[PDB]
């Protein structure tokens, strides 16, 4: 579902844009991680989890 | 729905349609303009002849 820009005045003048980031934006191969990756942008350990 | 590649709801194809409906249009109303000149060609002749 790309951003499909109409840039000409015919066919195929066009541009695709795309852009993703949520409180998961953290690190990603295809999806974020599990236990990493994510939560170091929703959940950001320091809760009592560097002790 | 769909940005290019569906031949009934993408761009190129409706536009590509619409210059179509311009061109044919055109072309209809570019006949008629060659008939006037064949009609003042011939009330030319005509007046000529005429005379």
């Amino acid at each position: 579902k790309n951003l499909v820009f109409q840039i000409g005045a015919n066919a195929t003048q066009q541009i695709s844009v795309n852009i993703e980031d949520m409180g998961a934006d953290a690190l990603g191969i295809k999806e974020a991680d599990g236990s990493i990756a994510a939560l170091h942008s929703v959940n950001d350990l320091d809760v009592t989890k560097f002790a | 729905d769909n940005a290019a590649d569906c031949a009934d709801i993408g761009f190129d194809a409706q536009l590509k349609v619409v210059d179509e409906a311009i061109y044919q249009v055109s072309s209809q109303r570019a006949k008629l303009g060659a008939v006037q000149n064949r009609l003042e060609h011939t009330i030319n002749n005509l007046s000529a002849s005429g005379e």
